[PDB]
């Protein structure tokens, strides 16, 4: 395949890795989720433009819509976590175990 | 020869900003029963040169607690974007001819806000942070309404190409078809350029100097240049969008003169507005945009979608 | 290619202005001068402390209303279709639910800032 | 009849922006279905030749297809010039 | 939460699942998952407290990660064939990514960590929903793309699910975590037979949903969430504990009870495909689930634990709310083995 | 208040009428120039066919010269099983040419502003 | 997988039409009126054959018809036509509307010298019929033979022998 | 698992968007429209198991149109041989491949 496609898939892998390996802040993980969506948008757009699937030009917009909903959902939960602990740290949410 | 055109566009714009400072000082002076600058040069003509030279020979200071990299990046971004926002404007021909010129304008404007946010944060000062959060609030307040107003007005045009707006208005100004949207758009451009009564971010009475209080000398002058350039750019865009000037292909200088006169009138109207009113509280601005402008804007978007279909008046160039 | 040259020129001009501003004038920097400004006095706490956001709910709602704009921008092109009754029905439907979501958050006191 | 009268009175007195918004929205919703020109807009959109009109292979059984553009058969845009 | 809002959210959860189930386009299936998650997060936090907030946060993070992976698999599949229809995946790498995404959505081992925590953090009604209705969509998607899936990865995750469900359930005193580990093991059973016969997957899912609904409704009726709190129910409602005892034995898979039918059907189907070894392991490992079910039945119905003095006041009051489908659910959870040939109607 | 609202609505109605007439005229003009394009399209198609075929033939001859020493190379061998015409890939047409023509062919239209 | 056959560079030669796009646009309406027959023949060939290699002769007839048209224009009034296409050429969008006096003069010229009537609005975009001797191509996709379907369901439905036959069930 | 409500009611909720050969706006074709049309018509109604073996030729052509892997390989081979023969001076490129062609309309 083309060099450009490889780079976008690498971006997805890096953002996925970033999401998986947490640090202290939740907001950083939320950002990683957004990054994954951004790379998915770019990849699907490149594939759609290249093959000239005309009707599929609308699916990246739908992708963005749902990405926004997910982002909004993530920020709500962060507001509630911060209100509980005064901090958005992952370590605070250890009340429930396996 | 294209770099000649780039410089031809940029050098004049900076000179016009320099002298807009003088015109504002004199207009506010005369509305306040005084004169404004009349000593440095005949009729204060040399005052902008003295101000610029005074600012670029004064010591620039980097705050001890500040993040230096973003502190320095923010004014560069501000001024470079202020200059960039001019390239698709058809006067009557654009330097860059875009298919989606309006949408490019929206994206670049939306990116312009980060310079104010970054500068305030980089400063690591309380008043700078308060100014930056006021900027966040201001964008949240006017961003949705401003975009939908452009969409509604643009439906009659048929595309997002800025040069098509000249053809759309060959016989009548588009303000005779959308003066309500024109009113709300004018107020949204006042809010979008951080201008009285909507200039919350500077907060001179409230926060002393807001986001740029820390800034001194040349970096400060860059923020100032960027803001005044944005004031002229928004008005020029408003003129092209609502008061299209007749264009003659064989004599474009006539269009240029008409367009420049209309944008000067709109800029002087900004200065007048600043001289006339009290400042809006920042929470109130949000209420104004979300409880009054947004319902009317939604209804008028519905109306402007339905109207060309009802009347068989839909425009060309899918 | 012309837009890339334009962006490069603008960024270069701004960077050269910053360079001149920092290398032309005399520099006399000392700790008192470079300290944080708080109107005559030393700040009590840090400016990096959490700063409460009272409009936090309108900020989340802005994220959803900003994507309504991405769904409404193709409307100048959608008007050129042959089945205008379906296009108009769909466009009207989209703006009606945008007005209903605004009416919902408004009536549930979601536009009032936290106290 | 008189309940809604005083209701619209109080609304015009307290929230004229919302009154105008609901009026404009309702008009935009209902007026397009009563218009004689909506069909004209559909027809105008259909008469715009974006792509090439591919000719048909004549089989001797096509009385209503032109053999030259200026022949009388086929659609007419005369209604559009007078519009 | 306003009752109308709660109804709207339950209807949005169900409509997202139905969108996943009726769609032919991968994008619409992804949208169904998104809509389901969006409406499902508030239902977990209906009764607000820090534990419910933490549970909803862990749930959102897990499910959104799964969603991103699912979308990436769809896009790679499109890249290697201009196809949006959900049939059989064209690319092996896209199929691996898709399988792992759906396993994360289901909570199969080694992605099982979220299920016990989220189940413990929410109420019994939300736990009922999470452990019954939230399984339909990924299982239907897996049933559609079954021919494409690699047997080695699927069966690995299924055997891990059975083992880890048993081992993790052995250590619990909280009833919600016991139910969650039970669910993990049951999911392992459902997915072990998937590459061979999707009808057996559907049958296992139906019987598991019936038994889980019965158990959760019995736990709500006797408002207990720990072992010691359930040890009191005999001194107020003995019929409830007897019915729970029999439902517990059915979950264990012991004959002549209904719970034994799915295990019996799955083992038989596997032997047909020359797979003697995997099933021997699966049954011998389900013995662990049977052990901790038997422990709960010992503490709850077969012996009598000490009680408190204030129970006498409860003796004087009838239950304010009665569950309409609880009686039917118990009968279908226990007495349905003689109707086994009716599984042919499922294919 | 009545007078202000009446002036406003009258202004809007005048504007609507004017724009209706002007946009109908614009749609007629667009139809006219579209029909000019339609009348011109066959000649462009014919010469585009000849141009594409000539570039392919030139590449074929240069490839017959270049790939004579390699042992088992069929010159002009297709990569498809089908025998119908396949639209040439851009790289195939301009594969053996200067970087300026390749740039003009790939990014010439996108970059023209 | 087989060698691609290509025409030689000799069979690809033709007398080119070497006028610019402004000239073509200024002439387009009358050119579509006059040279309709070979153009439509070529486009029907092109769209039925789906192969540019099978419609070279039609393309050469297209070129010769265009050249004859322009030779007539050059022979009877080059000066009004030159006025008209210069006016058209000044415009950056090449708009018909800014040149109506020149177009009127050119139209009167061709109407009086050659009897050419400019097509009205909506006529050049009609779908028309073409009579041709070219045989309709049989397999323009070069399709293979389709695989045979599965046989079909047939017969009357009898109850399964000995019911379900599940382990011990008799029904 | 898959309840085909669309097929039962004849609705077309999302089938308009599943393939590249299906009714685009303004009849704009997909880049690989003919290859996909052929692969779909070859494998229609024979089931998934038979289609993978008996329509492998059409699908291989379709994938070649999609990704163009063999075409890039052939071009790379040709250009490597050209580079090698040019470095030694054995082969000289023609003028119409160096920028001095006689362009045609
Ligand atoms: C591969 C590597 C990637 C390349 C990195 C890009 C270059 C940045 C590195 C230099 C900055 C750091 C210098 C410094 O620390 O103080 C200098 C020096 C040291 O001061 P100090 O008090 O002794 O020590 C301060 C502390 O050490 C620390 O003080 P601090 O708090 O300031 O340190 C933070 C700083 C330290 O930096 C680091 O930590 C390591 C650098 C890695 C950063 C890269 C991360 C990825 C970010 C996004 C990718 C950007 C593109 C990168 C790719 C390059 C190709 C273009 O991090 C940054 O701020 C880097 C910002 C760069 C992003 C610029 C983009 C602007 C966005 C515009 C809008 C976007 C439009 C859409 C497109 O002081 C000065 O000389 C004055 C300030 C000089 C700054 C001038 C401009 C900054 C760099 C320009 C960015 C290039 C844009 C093109
Ligand atoms: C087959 C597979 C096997 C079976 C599947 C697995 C079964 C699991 C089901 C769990 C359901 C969870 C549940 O409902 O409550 C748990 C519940 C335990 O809760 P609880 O302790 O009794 O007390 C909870 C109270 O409700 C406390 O809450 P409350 O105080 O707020 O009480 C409010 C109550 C009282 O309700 C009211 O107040 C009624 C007022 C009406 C308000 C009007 C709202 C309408 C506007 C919204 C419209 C949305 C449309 C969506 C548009 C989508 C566009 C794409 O409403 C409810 O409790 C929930 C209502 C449930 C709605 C069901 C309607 C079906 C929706 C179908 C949607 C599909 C549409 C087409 C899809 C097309 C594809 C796109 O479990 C049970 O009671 C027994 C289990 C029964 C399960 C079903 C039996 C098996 C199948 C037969
Ligand atoms: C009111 C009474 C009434 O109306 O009865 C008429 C009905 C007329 O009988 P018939 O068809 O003239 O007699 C045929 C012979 O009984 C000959 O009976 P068949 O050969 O038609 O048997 C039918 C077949 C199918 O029947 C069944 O599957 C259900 C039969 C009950 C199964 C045993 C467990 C419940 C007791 O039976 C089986 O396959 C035996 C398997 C049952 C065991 C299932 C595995 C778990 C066992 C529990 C541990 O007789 C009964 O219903 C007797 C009670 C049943
Ligand atoms: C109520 O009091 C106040 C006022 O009223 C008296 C004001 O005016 C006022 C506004 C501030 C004024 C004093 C205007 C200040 C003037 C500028 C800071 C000077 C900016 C001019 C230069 C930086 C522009 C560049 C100079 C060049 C000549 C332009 C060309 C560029 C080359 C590359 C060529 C404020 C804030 C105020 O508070
Ligand atoms: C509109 C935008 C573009 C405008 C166009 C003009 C572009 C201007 C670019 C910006 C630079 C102008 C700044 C003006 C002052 C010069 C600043 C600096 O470059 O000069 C000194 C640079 O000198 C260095 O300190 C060391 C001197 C020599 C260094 C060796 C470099 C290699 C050269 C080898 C010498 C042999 C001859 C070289 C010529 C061929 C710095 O000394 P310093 O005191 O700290 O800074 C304060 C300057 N003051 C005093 C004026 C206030
Ligand atoms: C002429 C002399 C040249 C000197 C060059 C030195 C550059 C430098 O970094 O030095 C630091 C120098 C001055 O500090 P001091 O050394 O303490 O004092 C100098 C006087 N003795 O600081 C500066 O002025 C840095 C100015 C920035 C240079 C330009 C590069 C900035 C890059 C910004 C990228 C971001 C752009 C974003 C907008 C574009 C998006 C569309
Ligand atoms: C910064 C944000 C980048 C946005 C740039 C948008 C410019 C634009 O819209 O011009 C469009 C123009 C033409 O489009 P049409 O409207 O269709 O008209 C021509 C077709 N006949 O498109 C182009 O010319 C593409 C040119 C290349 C794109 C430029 C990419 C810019 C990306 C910025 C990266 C910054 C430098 C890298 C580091 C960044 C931070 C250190
Ligand atoms: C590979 C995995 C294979 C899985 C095989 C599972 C075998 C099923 C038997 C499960 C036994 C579980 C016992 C256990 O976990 O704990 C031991 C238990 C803990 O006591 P609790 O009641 O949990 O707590 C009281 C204090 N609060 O201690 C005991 O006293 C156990 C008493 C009863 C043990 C019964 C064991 C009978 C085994 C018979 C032989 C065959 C067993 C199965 C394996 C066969 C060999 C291949
Ligand atoms: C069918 C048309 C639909 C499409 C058009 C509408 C599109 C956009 C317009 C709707 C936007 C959402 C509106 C949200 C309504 C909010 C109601 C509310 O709670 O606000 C009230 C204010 O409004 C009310 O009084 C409640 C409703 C009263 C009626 C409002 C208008 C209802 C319809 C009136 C016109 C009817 C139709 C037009 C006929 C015109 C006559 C010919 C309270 O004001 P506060 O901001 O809280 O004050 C704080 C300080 N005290």
């Amino acid at each position: 395949m083309p060099l450009v496609y490889m780079n976008i898939i690498m971006a997805f892998a890096i953002a996925l890795a970033g999401l998986l390996m947490y640090r202290s802040h939740l907001m950083s993980s939320l950002l990683c989720l957004e990054g994954m969506m951004l790379s998915l948008f770019i990849m699907s757009t490149l594939i759609i433009l290249n093959t000239h699937f005309t009707l599929a030009n609308m699916m990246p917009i739908i992708l963005l819509v749902f990405a926004a909903c997910e982002a909004a959902l993530g920020l709500s939960l962060l507001v509630m976590v911060s209100n509980t602990y005064g901090t958005d740290y992952v370590q605070n949410l250890n009340l429930l175990q396996c | 020869m294209f770099m000649i055109n780039i410089l031809s566009l940029i050098i004049p714009i900076l000179l016009a900003v320099a002298f807009l400072t003088l015109v504002e000082r004199k207009v506010l002076g005369y509305m306040q029963l005084r004169k404004g600058p009349n000593v440095v040069g005949p009729y204060g003509l040399l005052q902008p040169i003295a101000d610029a030279l005074k600012l670029f020979t004064k010591e620039p200071l980097r705050p001890a607690t500040s993040s230096i990299s973003m502190f320095i990046i923010a004014p560069i971004l501000a001024l470079s974007l202020a200059l960039t926002m001019w390239v698709p404007l058809p006067m009557p021909y654009p330097l860059i001819n875009m298919n989606l010129g309006v949408l490019f304008m929206l994206a670049m404007s939306s990116l312009a806000v980060y310079s104010i946010l970054w500068s305030g944060w980089a400063s690591n000062s309380k008043y700078a942070l308060i100014g930056a959060l006021r900027a966040v609030a201001q964008t949240i307040s006017y961003e949705v309404t401003l975009a939908i107003i452009l969409l509604s007005v643009l439906l009659m045009n048929g595309s997002y190409t800025l040069s098509t707006l000249i053809t759309t208005q060959e016989h009548i100004w588009m303000i005779f078809t959308s003066w309500p949207l024109a009113m709300m758009w004018f107020i949204s451009t006042l809010a979008e350029t951080n201008r009285a009564p909507f200039d919350l971010t500077e907060g001179e009475s409230e926060l002393v100097s807001g986001f740029n209080v820390e800034y001194a000398a040349g970096p400060f002058a860059m923020f100032f240049m960027a803001e005044y350039a944005n004031i002229i750019m928004m008005n020029a865009f408003t003129a092209i969008l609502f008061l299209g000037a007749s264009h003659d292909p064989h004599t474009p200088e006539l269009y240029t003169i008409n367009f420049v006169l209309k944008t000067l009138a709109l800029t002087i109207t900004f200065l007048w507005i600043r001289a006339s009113y009290p400042r809006f509280r920042y929470d109130q601005l949000m209420h104004l945009l979300w409880k009054s402008f947004l319902p009317l804007t939604l209804a008028l978007c519905m109306w402007h979608i339905s109207l060309p279909i009802m009347t068989a008046s839909i425009p060309p160039q899918s | 290619m012309n837009i890339m040259l334009t962006l490069l020129t603008n960024v270069t001009l701004a960077s050269l202005l910053v360079l001149i501003a920092f290398w032309l004038p005399q520099l006399n920097a000392y700790s008192e001068k470079t300290s944080p400004y708080e109107c005559g006095f030393d700040p009590m706490g840090s400016a990096r402390l959490p700063f409460s956001m009272k409009f936090f709910l309108v900020a989340i709602t802005f994220l959803l209303f900003d994507l309504e704009i991405a769904l409404l921008l193709p409307l100048p092109w959608a008007s050129q279709t042959n089945n205008l009754k379906t296009m108009l029905t769909m466009a009207l439907f989209l703006l009606i639910l945008l007005a209903a979501s605004l009416a919902y958050e408004w009536t549930q006191k979601g536009l009032e800032w936290a106290e | 009849a008189g309940r809604i009268a005083s209701f619209l009175k109080n609304a015009w007195a307290k929230e004229p922006v919302l009154v105008a918004s609901f009026a404009i929205g309702g008009l935009a919703i209902i007026l397009p279905s009563l218009s004689p020109y909506t069909n004209y807009a559909i027809r105008i959109n259909r008469a715009t030749p974006y792509n090439y009109p591919v000719p048909l292979r004549d089989d001797g059984n096509m009385p209503d297809v032109p053999s030259h553009p200026q022949d009388p058969q086929g659609p007419s845009l005369e209604w559009l010039k007078n519009l | 939460m306003n009752p109308i809002i709660y109804t709207t959210l339950i209807m949005t959860v169900m409509s997202g699942t139905m969108l996943v189930m009726i769609s032919s386009h991968w994008l619409l299936i992804w949208i169904g998952f998104e809509m389901n998650l969006l409406a499902m997060i508030p239902v977990l936090m209906k009764n607000f407290n820090p534990r419910a907030t933490e549970a909803a946060t862990k749930y959102f993070l897990t499910q959104a990660t799964a969603s991103m992976m699912l979308m990436m698999a769809i896009i790679i599949n499109l890249l290697y064939s201009g196809q949006w229809t959900i049939t059989k995946m064209f690319n092996p790498v896209a199929m691996t990514m898709m399988t792992m995404a759906l396993a994360m959505k289901l909570g199969l081992s080694p992605f099982h960590f979220w299920v016990p925590e989220v189940t413990q953090g929410i109420s019994l009604q939300a736990g009922l929903l999470l452990l019954t209705w939230q399984k339909l969509a990924p299982l239907s998607v897996l049933c559609q793309i079954s021919q494409s899936i690699n047997p080695n990865l699927m069966l690995t995750m299924a055997m891990l699910s059975i083992l880890i469900g048993g081992w993790g359930g052995l250590n619990q005193t909280q009833l919600r975590k016991i139910m969650a580990y039970s669910s993990i093991a049951h999911m392992g059973w459902m997915t072990a037979v998937l590459p061979y016969n999707t009808t057996m997957t559907i049958l296992n899912l139906l019987i598991y949903i019936t038994m889980t609904l019965a158990m959760f409704m019995l736990l709500i009726h006797s408002s207990a969430t720990t072992t010691l709190s359930l040890s009191h129910t005999w001194n107020k409602m003995p019929v409830i504990t007897s019915l729970m005892m029999v439902t517990l034995l059915s979950m264990g898979g012991l004959p002549p009870l209904s719970g034994f039918m799915p295990k019996w059907m799955i083992i038989q189907e596997m032997t047909k495909n020359e797979s003697i070894i995997m099933p021997t392991l699966m049954a011998m490992t389900a013995l662990l689930n049977l052990y901790f079910y038997m422990r709960l039945a010992y503490s709850s119905s077969l012996t009598m634990f000490p009680s408190t003095n204030n129970m006498k006041m409860k003796w004087q009051f009838e239950h304010t709310k009665q569950m309409k489908l609880l009686p039917t659910m118990i009968v279908l959870s226990t007495l349905v083995l003689p109707m086994t040939p009716a599984l042919s109607s499922l294919n | 208040g009545y007078s202000m609202f009446a002036v406003g609505i009258g202004t809007l109605l005048f504007g609507y009428w004017s724009m209706m007439k002007w946009n109908r005229e614009r749609r007629r003009l667009q139809i006219e120039d579209f029909e000019a394009r339609i009348a011109l399209m066959p000649l462009f198609q014919a010469e585009k066919d000849r141009r594409v075929l000539q570039m392919l033939r030139e590449n074929l001859e240069e490839e017959a010269i270049i790939m004579k020493d390699v042992p088992d190379w069929k010159v002009g061998e297709s990569v498809f099983h089908t025998t119908r015409w396949v639209t040439p890939m851009m790289g195939e047409l301009y594969g053996l040419r200067t970087n300026e023509e390749i740039l003009s062919a790939t990014y010439g239209f996108i970059w023209y502003t | 997988p087989g060698i691609v056959e290509l025409p030689t560079l000799e069979d690809l030669k033709v007398q080119e039409v070497k006028v610019s796009s402004s000239v073509l646009k200024a002439a387009a309406h009358h050119y579509g009126a006059q040279c309709d027959k070979p153009n439509k023949e070529f486009m029907l060939c092109r769209w039925e054959e789906k192969d540019p290699r099978r419609c070279l002769e039609e393309g050469k007839l297209v070129n010769q018809c265009a050249l004859d048209f322009f030779r007539q224009i050059k022979r009877h009034c080059a000066e009004p036509f030159t006025e008209y296409w210069t006016c058209i050429d000044y415009s950056g969008l090449q708009l018909f509307r800014h040149c109506r006096k020149q177009q009127a003069k050119f139209d009167e010229c061709v109407l009086d010298k050659l009897g050419w009537v400019r097509p009205d609005l909506g006529e050049l975009s009609k779908v028309t019929k073409v009579k041709t001797d070219r045989p309709l191509p049989e397999n323009p996709y070069h399709s293979r033979a389709r695989p045979e379907p599965n046989p079909e369901a047939e017969g009357d439905l009898k109850p399964a022998k000995h019911g379900s036959r599940l382990f011990f069930w008799t029904m | 698992p898959f309840f085909d409500v669309q097929k039962r009611l004849g609705l077309d909720l999302d089938r308009w968007m599943t393939i590249q050969s299906a009714e685009q706006p303004h009849k704009i074709p997909g880049r690989c429209h003919a290859f996909e049309k052929e692969w779909i018509e070859c494998a229609h109604g024979i089931g998934g198991i038979r289609a993978e073996k008996e329509c492998k030729i059409e699908f291989d052509d379709f994938v070649e149109c999609l990704l163009r892997q063999k075409t890039m390989k052939r071009l790379s081979a040709i250009k490597r041989q050209r580079d090698k023969l040019i470095k030694e001076g054995k082969y000289t490129p023609p003028p119409h491949h160096l920028g001095k062609e006689d362009p045609r309309p």
